[PDB]
């Protein structure tokens, strides 16, 4: 909740629209240190709704708790670490 | 009957029948894609 | 990267995936140095 | 306020002031004499609307048996060369040889042609072989498309045959029922590309005949979620497969059996009426329980109405269901016992549902069964249904080998507006020994020839009449097949909302203004009976600004060959033309220097119609080059004429000598006037002068005369006619281009009214202003409207500066005041045919309302009271004679500070007219006579499930 709180809401739609580019979307860098959406146009910006529609994030303590027992029982960690990867840095997250 | 929500696929791991709701238990039971299924429950009913 | 992805395998969440990935068929960053006209040559069978 | 004598003098004093200018600076006067003054270089010949009539429904008849025959000779070819097929199932080694579309192999080669450019053909095309066309979802090179690829590689002899006959031919197809389209001559197609033949409207009504179908949509809780998604799919594109001649409804039930519309029973299923119930099935939701007794009760009933007009022909309920377990045997014995309905069932979505009642129910009805897992079945399974339907009509034999013409669509092959001959193919394979009749019963394809609307209108030559005149020819549906305002655009529905497949079916009343009299012509030239009736008309102008009345005579006969019915619009004074006969050469070639580009300082600046006179000379559309190509054809070209015709050029020779000597003896004498600034003459024959050079270069009208919205609109009038300028900035219009003022000019040769020509000026604004003052009072304002309410002075220089805009864009309230007070009469009207910029949910097609104004009463003095509320207006309003201006007299809106909401003349961007009050009480209509339903030859023994 603290290192990282409301991070994933920022993908890459389509230039001065609401569609997301990618299929799969994935978060942009929260501020310029992660990924970063390069496209021919592309621009990304907050509003999207989360990874899993929402469910997966660290945006509130019931769902850091819910994600934190998720990434416990070894189902579906490595797709959290590479949102953190994708919105945050790189070498902060796979200490967590 | 609840996972008929997307519009744009179709959910294998279901509850709609005996046993389909049998192997979606025993699919959790054994830990693999449990989370998958949670996350269809949860949308199912509302979501986040 | 490479001890985070054996421990990705370790704790088995993809790791049949992966091995798939790293067959033979496989295409070649453009940054090694390999002979030119056949891109599509990195990746062996040992990886099964 | 001054008294009602002395405001009436005010206006008698400036009414003569610009009569008298425009009498005398335009020399309409004289121009009656020129053409009075010879009498022996044209003569007067009749125009007889009986004959006409009867001369080019004639010609349109032969036009079509060319066809016919086309038809007839490619048909029985293709049954006789299809049934010697052997069906080889191996082409590795005898590999077929034929060139495939819409490119740059197992048993195939392809041919590179030549494709030289031709004429009368927006293409490039080759007469040496004929394409192929293969949809993108079938492969080339199966089995099934070989076997095929073979047997229609004759039909590429009968293809040049036909065209040797008759050079003036367009494209000849041959619709296969496997999917391949193979037409003459060969060219390249023209995103992705989506194009199916078994899908063409042309291909759809040769396929089958017209069905009265119904279609049960399965709304219950089980459908819920992907399978509902693709239940609506399934029916838009199902509906898109219907045509003019179709009748439909769509119901859905859970436990409840209702319509899904406004509609309650069977519709036309134009494009109005498909748009309705496509985006109703668009909105429904899936709820409740099933039940297939209400259900199927429900549809049998809507079939038995008979209160309505239908097609009394084919009736199918076309059942869109997942799965059940229940077969409702009593409903079907209770309603179809003799079997008259067919029962097609669908089993959509991915389920595992019982698909037995299902499957029971499809063949118990003699229907058939389908399949739709999933969005890529969605195109091919919907449009599989005809086939069953066509079963009737193969065993009917050689009596149902008629040719059909579709509705005027536009071609996919670029080309424009056309219409298509139809005509089956038979699989006759054994019927020598009667011994297979397996898969006898299903047709090999469609036959095909398109003709151009552009075909038709060269029958019926229009540069006899006067521009008033017109031909157009009708469907027994009411749409028109010719009509001047015929457009080659989609026509829309509703506002386009966003955040040319479809026919161009424009009806009578639609395509010109509606009137109680224009109903029963329409309704006696649908049933063909040939009649006559002269009656007073209000005619929308070419700009739809100005509405006037005059006098109109209808003359119609019945094509005899075809279903169509053609009628000829003439009005009065239009009984008689003039026929230029002449044939020496010194008198016409003073006539044809008159033409010269080097002339125009002393003979003015001179246009030229773009009309054929002489093939050769093609058209530039810009009156430039043309008028240079004209002159330096006609001299360098033997007057003989081998090719062409003399008379369109004649005509126009005559008309050049007819406005020179009115530009020399008369204009010339006249150089400048104080209040003239462009003097302009505009004739029949095609060509418009205006004596300023300078001034040419301002002159915005159509180089045809025909097509020239202020000579049309004099002729009606007896009186000058005053056209006010278009408004924001278009071009320019403001000060440097003027007011124009036009007279249609009258002649007697033997008592017998012509009106050849028009003559008029363009009144400088700036100097009639000064004449107007003798100045933007504050107390009150003095502005002149023409016929129309267009704005051409005013008396507050503001108001001046904003020139030839509506008055109820200016003065909200005054303007609608006039209408109630009965001085502006005003009818609406619907432009299906218009563009417009999309609204929030480029440019697309939409329905724009039009509105005009006119002068209802014929009294001439107006006074009243304005109250607007706390305050007073008083007006008066006086009317000009032999003019179609008024002048009113009122204070200043500054006045009574109170402003009403402004009153729009324009395209207005609408979605009427209501399509749910509509069916109530439909337009009068008559469908096909033959029906092929209910042979008892007929097998359908293969349900849906004995091949799985
Ligand atoms: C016009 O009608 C005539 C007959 O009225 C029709 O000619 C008939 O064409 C069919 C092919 O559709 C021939 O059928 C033969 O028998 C079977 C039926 O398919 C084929 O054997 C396999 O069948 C399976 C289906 O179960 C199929 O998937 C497979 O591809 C087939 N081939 C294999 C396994 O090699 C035969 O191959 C097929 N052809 C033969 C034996 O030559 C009928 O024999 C034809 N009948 C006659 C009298 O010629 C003709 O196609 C119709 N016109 C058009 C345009 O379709
Ligand atoms: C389907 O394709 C087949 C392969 O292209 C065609 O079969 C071949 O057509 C050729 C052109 O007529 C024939 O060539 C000549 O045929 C005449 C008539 O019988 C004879 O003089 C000889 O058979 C032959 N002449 C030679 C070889 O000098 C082939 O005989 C014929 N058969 C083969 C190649 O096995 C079919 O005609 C075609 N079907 C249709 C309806 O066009
Ligand atoms: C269409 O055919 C009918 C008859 O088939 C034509 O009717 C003719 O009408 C005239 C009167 O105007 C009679 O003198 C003729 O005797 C009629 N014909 C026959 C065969 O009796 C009608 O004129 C035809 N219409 C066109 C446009 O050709
Ligand atoms: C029109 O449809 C109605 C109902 O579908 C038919 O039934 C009659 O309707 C009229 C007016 O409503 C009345 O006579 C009776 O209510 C109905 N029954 C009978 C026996 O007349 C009706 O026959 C259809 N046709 C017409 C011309 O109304
Ligand atoms: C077009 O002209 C006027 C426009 O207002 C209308 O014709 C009048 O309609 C009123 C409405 O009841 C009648 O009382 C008048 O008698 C009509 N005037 C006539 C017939 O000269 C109407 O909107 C249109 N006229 C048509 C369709 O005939
Ligand atoms: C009342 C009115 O139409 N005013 C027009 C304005 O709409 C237009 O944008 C402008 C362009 O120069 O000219 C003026
Ligand atoms: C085709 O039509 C023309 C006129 O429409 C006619 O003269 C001719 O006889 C018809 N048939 C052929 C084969 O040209
Ligand atoms: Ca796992
Ligand atoms: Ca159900």
């Amino acid at each position: 909740l603290e290192l990282f709180i409301g991070k994933m809401h920022k993908t890459c739609f389509f230039a001065d629209s609401d569609i997301v580019a990618e299929e799969d979307p994935a978060p942009c860098a929260f501020s310029g240190n992660g990924r970063q959406c390069t496209a021919n146009g592309t621009e990304c910006r907050s509003g999207w709704v989360g990874p899993n529609g929402g469910i997966t994030n660290f945006d509130n303590f019931a769902f850091a708790m819910l994600t934190v027992f998720q990434c416990i029982t070894m189902e579906g960690w490595t797709d959290v670490l590479y949102w953190m990867n994708d919105a945050m840095g790189f070498e902060l997250p796979w200490v967590y | 009957g609840k996972f008929n929500f997307d519009e744009t696929q179709t959910k294998r791991s279901t509850f709609d029948n005996f046993p389909q709701a049998l192997l979606t238990v025993f699919q959790i039971l054994t830990g693999e894609d449990w989370n998958a299924v949670m996350y269809d429950g949860i949308m199912a009913y509302g979501g986040p | 990267q490479a001890v985070l992805l054996l421990f990705r395998c370790a704790t088995g969440e993809a790791w049949q995936e992966i091995m798939l990935a790293c067959l033979p068929g496989k295409l070649c960053d453009p940054e090694s140095d390999y002979n030119p006209g056949e891109e599509y040559t990195c990746g062996s069978n040992f990886a099964i | 306020f001054p008294s009602a004598v002395t405001i009436k003098s005010w206006v008698d004093k400036m009414q003569e002031d610009l009569v008298t200018l425009a009498k005398t600076a335009s020399g309409v006067n004289q121009l009656v004499d020129i053409y009075e003054k010879y009498q022996d270089l044209y003569t007067v010949e009749p125009n007889n609307a009986r004959q006409l009539v009867e001369i080019a429904a004639r010609d349109i008849e032969k036009l079509l048996s060319n066809r016919s025959k086309a038809l007839v000779r490619l048909a029985l070819e293709a049954e006789k060369v299809q049934a010697a097929h052997q069906w080889r199932e191996d082409f590795a080694s005898n590999e077929v040889v034929y060139y495939n579309a819409k490119d740059d192999e197992p048993g195939s080669q392809r041919i590179k042609p030549v494709f030289i450019e031709d004429a009368n053909f927006g293409r490039q095309i080759s007469y040496q072989h004929a394409a192929v066309h293969i949809p993108t979802d079938i492969y080339e090179g199966s089995t099934i498309v070989l076997n095929e690829l073979n047997w229609t590689s004759a039909l590429d002899e009968v293809f040049k045959k036909n065209r040797e006959e008759d050079p003036s031919l367009l494209w000849q197809v041959f619709g296969s029922a496997t999917g391949l389209a193979r037409y003459y001559p060969a060219s390249p197609w023209v995103k992705i590309d989506l194009y199916d033949v078994r899908r063409r409207p042309w291909y759809i009504q040769g396929a089958a005949s017209p069905k009265d179908m119904l279609i049960l949509v399965d709304v219950s809780g089980s459908v819920s979620g992907l399978t509902l998604k693709l239940i609506r799919t399934s029916v838009s594109e199902m509906l898109e497969t219907l045509s003019d001649d179709d009748f439909v409804n769509v119901a859905s039930f859970n436990s409840n059996a209702q319509d899904v519309s406004c509609f309650q029973h069977l519709v036309q299923a134009n494009v109005r009426n498909k748009k309705v119930l496509k985006d109703a099935v668009n909105n429904i939701t899936a709820k409740g329980i099933t039940d297939y007794k209400k259900g199927f009760s429900f549809a049998f009933e809507q079939l038995l109405n008979y209160n309505v007009s239908r097609a009394n022909c084919n009736k199918i309920i076309m059942l869109f269901t997942d799965g059940g377990e229940e077969r409702a045997q009593e409903i079907f014995n209770k309603y179809n016992k003799d079997k008259k309905v067919r029962v097609f069932t669908f089993s959509v979505g991915q389920h595992n549902y019982d698909r037995g009642p299902i499957q029971w129910m499809a063949c118990e009805n003699k229907g058939y069964y389908y399949e739709i897992p999933s969005i890529g079945a969605i195109r091919i399974n919907t449009q599989e249904y005809l086939d069953v339907l066509g079963r009737p009509m193969v065993l009917a034999g050689d009596k149902a080998k008629q040719v059909q013409w579709t509705n005027v669509y536009l071609d996919a092959l670029e080309l424009g507006l056309v219409i298509t001959g139809t005509l089956p193919v038979f699989n006759i394979t054994g019927q020598f020994e009667n011994k297979t009749n397996l898969k006898n019963q299903l047709i090999l394809g469609v036959m095909g020839v398109d003709v151009s609307l552009e075909d038709i209108k060269r029958l019926t030559p229009r540069f006899t009449l006067c521009p008033n005149g017109y031909y157009f020819a009708i469907d027994p549906n009411g749409y028109v097949l010719l009509h001047p305002n015929l457009q080659p655009k989609p026509i829309g529905v509703g506002i386009p909302t966003i955040n040319s497949q479809e026919p161009v079916t424009l009806d009578f009343l639609d395509a010109e203004l509606e009137n109680d009299i224009k109903v029963e012509i329409r309704n006696k030239m649908i049933d063909g009976e040939s009649g006559e009736k002269t009656f007073r008309t209000l005619v929308k102008s070419q700009d739809e600004r100005y509405i006037d009345k005059g006098n109109r005579t209808y003359t119609w006969t019945p094509v005899n060959g075809t279903d169509y019915s053609l009628a000829l619009v003439l009005p009065t004074y239009s009984f008689y033309y003039i026929k230029a006969k002449l044939e020496e050469t010194i008198t016409q070639a003073r006539y044809s220097e008159t033409l010269k580009p080097d002339n125009f300082e002393e003979s003015g600046y001179t246009f030229i119609a773009p009309r054929d006179y002489c093939n050769d000379l093609k058209i530039s559309d810009n009156n430039t080059e043309f008028l240079l190509n004209f002159n330096e054809f006609i001299d360098r070209k033997t007057p003989n004429n081998p090719s062409c015709n003399a008379d369109l050029i004649n005509r126009v020779l005559l008309d050049a000598g007819f406005t020179n000597e009115l530009v020399q003896n008369y204009w010339s004498k006249q150089k400048n006037i104080k209040g003239v600034k462009a003097r302009f003459v505009v004739t029949d024959g095609g060509i418009t002068r205006v004596y300023p050079k300078e001034a040419g270069e301002n002159w915005q009208e159509n180089p045809e005369t025909y097509e020239d919205s202020f000579y049309k609109r004099s002729l009606d009038n007896d009186n000058y006619v005053f056209t006010a300028p278009y408004f924001n900035k278009s071009g320019p219009g403001a000060y440097e281009s003027g007011i124009m003022v036009s007279k249609a000019v009258e002649i007697y040769i033997q008592g017998k009214l012509l009106k050849p020509a028009v003559v008029g000026i363009k009144i400088d604004v700036n100097s009639w202003i000064e004449n107007f003052t003798k100045r933007n009072s504050d107390v009150m304002d003095c502005v002149i409207l023409d016929d129309g309410g267009f704005l051409l002075m005013a008396n507050h220089d503001d108001y001046t500066n904003q020139i030839g805009r509506f008055f109820g864009e200016i003065d909200p309230s005054l303007m609608r005041h006039l209408v109630n007070i009965s001085v502006y009469a005003f009818n609406k009207s619907y432009d299906y045919q218009s563009v417009c910029e999309p609204g929030a949910a480029s440019k697309q097609s939409c329905i724009t309302e039009q509105t005009q104004y006119f002068f209802d009463n014929d009294s001439k003095s107006f006074s009243g009271v304005l109250d607007c509320g706390n305050c007073s207006r008083i007006f008066h309003g006086e009317k000009l004679m032999n003019t179609n201006l008024i002048f009113i007299m009122v204070e200043s809106k500054g006045t009574c500070p109170c402003d009403t909401r402004l009153l729009i003349q324009a395209e207005q961007t609408s979605d009427g007219p209501n399509p749910c009050d509509m069916v109530k009480q439909p337009r009068y209509r008559k469908g096909p006579d033959v029906c092929f339903d209910n042979n008892v030859l007929e097998d359908y023994t293969d349900c849906g499930g004995v091949s799985g």
